[PDB]
RNA sequence: AGCGGCACGCGAGCUGGGUUCAGAACGUCGUGAGACAGUUCGGUCUCUAUCCGCCACGGGCGCAGGAGGCUUGAGGGGGGCUC
RNA sequence: ACCGGAGCGCUGUCUCGGCGAGGGACCCGGUGAAAUUGAACUGGCCGUGAAGAUGCGGCCUACCCGUGGCAGGACGAAAAGA
RNA sequence: UCGGGGCUUAAGCCCAGCGCCGAAGCUGCGGGUCUGGGGGAUGACCCCAGGCGGUAGGGGAGCGUUCCCGAUGCCGAUGAAGGCCGACCCGCGAGGGCGGCUGGAGGUAAGGGAAGUGCGAAUGCCGGCAUGAGUAACGAUAAAGAGGGUGAGAAUCCCUCUCGC
RNA sequence: GGUGAAAAGAACCCCGGGAGGGGAGUGAAAUAGAGCCUGAAACCGUGGGCUUACAAGCAGUCACGGCCCCGCAAGGGGUUGU
């Protein structure tokens, strides 16, 4: 089986939560914990989060266990944003749009057999 | 019908002189058959034209005042920095590139013609590799 | 707005080029000696230690 | 058009060194909500054709209906009085169906009132007597009320 | 009256489409630069329909000759002598049947060679 | 103690002395407003290099076994003076 | 505090520059924009052509992407020539 | 640097003969077309001779939209319109069906009327989204440091030793 | 400006600081999940098929060829080395 979570709607532009989620892209869990955790950005916490979160849906819901499980997809998809406005001198009309994403680990089976 | 397409034919390898030889006319046959040209299997995309070892460049004879009115000339990037070297020296040192540049202008430029430039090996000797057949023409 | 003034669309291509290069590098790690997690190289890990005994205080 | 709209009469640009582009008032059709080029107004499509010409078609219309023989024109009427009912045995009387049509000439409102509600029948009578009318449908129904009155609208 | 600009549009935009799919270019996206694409490339087939032809006749004739002088002579010689000789037809590329069964090839060779002799 | 070219080399490198902005003046023409291949004095020159290019520093693969050290110089670049 | 010429003292204005300090610039974490943008798979030379070329011919050169940095050019952007 | 190489009893020049390449020109085969001519009483239709570069521009034929009459009919729960797709058929073409997926409540033949009728550009109008770019910048050079607290989380909030304007 | 015939607009648990998800359950439909009908185009991105590190280019077209998938065959499709 495959355990899709996700978390929409949250704060982060996607560039950077898109890089720190194909650092474990796909991987044991004791490892993608352990990266996780262990560096330094802050999409680090976020995507740390729904994939806990992930192994939250896998473990008491559908059965299978960490030990057979690793990592199925992933992504992080933009929502809309905020757009915010920004001045500048000479009193230039100036934006700063305010961009969100959508992590999406899911995971699964390790052997089959 | 639709004309008739070659498989990974044989290359052929073959053997030619190079004394007595006009600059001019040598390479002249010599490029052309890197090209299947006198092949009657000859491909246009396929490169299969036969490789052309030559024996004893250091003494290819030419006309004219040439060997030493005859100047090739070389171009480093950096500006002032056209060289130009006479025939006349470039027989005393390193003869074969008298040879090897002059076919080197007389088949076409398209990645193939390199790689077909490949398929020829010049020696100032005669002597070689004795690969395999290299059967002389003329 | 001066002088430097992009001429052209750069391609999403090079685009991601330039992103070619970024790529977010991975760590690395090592287990903690006599116990088990894993602290980062010639470190202290917060509950466990090295050989001395300092710090530990995590609930 | 763009005269008539509840915005402006200003320039809302200078025009010259803007760094934007050259306009003036918001009501202009390449503007948003701003008026259009020549558009919808009201008019009249009527217009005022020859009676002769016409009258040809009054009378050509029943000409044709009458080169095929579907008009009766009945003194008077069984269903004399006003009842749906009464005007259905007559339709049986006169083997009007169920599939038929009545631009349903005659002078009675008694007979225009039982066939009004009819559907495959609308019923028309003479006063205004129209050849759309009579295309559309089928049956002159009548007595020598509307042919004496379609006589005089086209003898001469 | 309303004539709504409706579908029609996006319809024909998205035959265009279809057609420049396959292009790079933000060409292979923009109905706008995909559009000038197809038109360039009509173009280019057109005169390579002509252009082919040439190309093949040529292809043909550099075969023909191959062949002709592995034999014996050149080609103009022997292409004189069909035209002269006899054998009014050959179809150039079925002389690059040549290519194949060499024999009724040599035939022919030696027939256009004893030709104007 | 050469001459010449290179957008009379070089302002997305500097200058802003010359030049022809709006002030003011002297002569000067013009009744005049003003004007002058005349003149005097004053006068806002914009931080972010996207591509080619150019100076340096790497990463990817390559090098048709694998790894450490030593290397031939194909082809360049500097250098050239004078009393 | 207006515009010429001179001298005296003084001095990195100069010969002719050398070092140092901080705040930037550089790397790491968080936030993160602008004018410009026909599309780009954008090299020199010598020719060409509406007379000033990456793109056309001719030749030569060029392993694929950057980072710090330099402004010759892309008739560089800005201002529908004052 | 002659378009480059390379040519010297020539790959240069002069002279003559023979020969082959060769363009969408010309001929051969098949289709579209127009304009003439004929067999057609035959409109249909094959055959025959000649023509079909082409901006402005004048000229003829048609596709698609929106509504209307054709509408008390007709199609639609087995699915109306829009969209996703498509290597099949039709017309040279603008287009038209059919097939599968979406979707949910309308669409309207054949024959005819009518107009805000078909966009790629107007430094066009409104909308949305990339671009440079993870670069510039993050509001004064007065300036910060530790210990303890809270809480999921503190350089950044609270408490005292310090240090500065 | 449009959830749905109806509020039946999601009790319980689970991760989670909340934010939001993941089983359950509500209805024909939750591809109707609450600025939710029908969501087209650019637009960013997850995986897969083809090709790309000695090459000079309006980005295509002609042909040959290989690689990947329907097809009984013979034929078709996508991609790109020359």
């Amino acid at each position: 089986m495959e355990a899709k979570a996700i978390a929409r709607y949250v704060r982060i532009s996607p560039r950077k939560v898109r890089l720190v989620v194909d650092l474990i892209r796909g991987k044991s869990l004791e490892e993608a914990r352990n990266i996780l955790r262990y560096t330094n950005k802050r999409g680090a916490y976020f995507v740390a989060k729904v994939l806990e979160s992930a192994a939250a849906n896998a473990v008491n819901n559908h059965d299978m266990l960490e030990d057979r499980l690793y990592v199925k997809a992933a992504y992080v998809d933009e929502g809309p944003a905020l757009k915010r406005v920004l001045p500048r001198a000479r009193g230039r009309a100036d934006i700063i749009k305010k961009r969100t994403s959508h992590i999406t680990v899911i995971l699964g089976e390790k052997h089959g057999k | 019908m639709k004309t008739y397409v070659p498989k990974q034919v044989e290359p052929r390898w073959v053997l030619i002189d190079a004394e007595g030889k006009t600059l001019g006319r040598l390479a002249t046959k010599i490029a052309t058959l890197l090209r299947g040209k006198h092949r009657p299997d000859w491909t246009p995309n396929v490169a299969m034209g036969d490789f052309v070892v030559v024996v004893n460049a250091d003494k290819i004879r030419v006309t004219g005042k040439k060997l030493e009115q005859k100047i090739y000339t070389r171009y480093s990037g950096y500006p002032g920095g056209l060289k130009k070297i006479p025939l006349e020296k470039m027989l005393a040192t390193h003869p074969e590139r008298v040879l090897e540049h002059a076919v080197k202008g007389m088949l076409p430029k398209g990645p193939l013609g390199r790689r077909l430039f490949k398929r020829l090996k010049v020696y100032a000797g005669p002597d070689h590799p004795h690969q395999a057949q290299r059967p002389e023409k003329l | 707005a001066k002088h430097p003034v992009p001429k052209k669309k750069t391609s999403k291509a090079r685009r991601d080029a330039r992103r070619s290069h970024h790529a977010l590098t991975p760590p690395t790690l090592v287990p903690c000696p006599e116990c088990k997690a894993m602290k980062p190289p010639h470190t202290v890990c917060p509950e466990c230690g090295y050989y001395a005994g300092r710090k530990v205080l995590e609930v | 058009t763009r005269g008539e709209v509840a915005y402006s009469g200003r320039k809302i640009w200078p025009q010259k060194h803007t760094g934007r582009a050259r306009h003036g008032d918001i009501g202009a059709p390449i503007f948003v909500g701003g008026g259009v080029v020549f558009g919808p107004k009201p008019r009249d499509y009527s217009y005022t054709l020859p009676k002769k010409v016409r009258k040809k078609g009054l009378a050509m219309a029943v000409a044709d209906r009458a080169r095929e023989g579907k008009l009766l024109l009945v003194e008077a009427f069984a269903g004399v009085n006003g009842k749906t009912k009464e005007f259905l045995a007559w339709a049986k009387e006169a083997g009007l169906d169920g599939s038929e049509s009545v631009l349903l000439v005659t002078g009675n409102e008694l007979v225009r009132r039982a066939a009004r509600n009819l559907p495959w029948v609308v019923t028309l009578a003479p006063e205004g007597l129209n050849v759309y009318d009579i295309v559309r449908t089928e049956r002159l129904v009548m007595d020598l009320d509307a042919w004496e009155v379609f006589q005089n609208r086209i003898g001469g | 009256p309303r004539a709504k600009t409706g579908v029609v549009r996006r319809r024909k935009h998205k035959k265009i489409l279809k057609l420049a799919k396959g292009y790079w270019g933000l060409r292979s996206k923009s109905f706008r630069k995909a559009r000038e694409t197809l038109f360039a490339a009509g173009n280019y087939a057109y005169a390579h329909r002509k252009r082919r032809k040439r190309d093949f006749r040529r292809l043909w004739i550099v075969r023909i000759n191959a062949a002709c002088r592995q034999h014996g002579l050149n080609y103009s010689t022997f292409i004189h002598g069909l035209k002269k000789a006899g054998i009014e037809v050959d179809r150039k590329n079925l002389a690059d049947l040549a290519v194949r069964e060499p024999q009724v090839f040599a035939e022919l060779v030696e027939r256009a060679k004893a030709a104007q002799g």
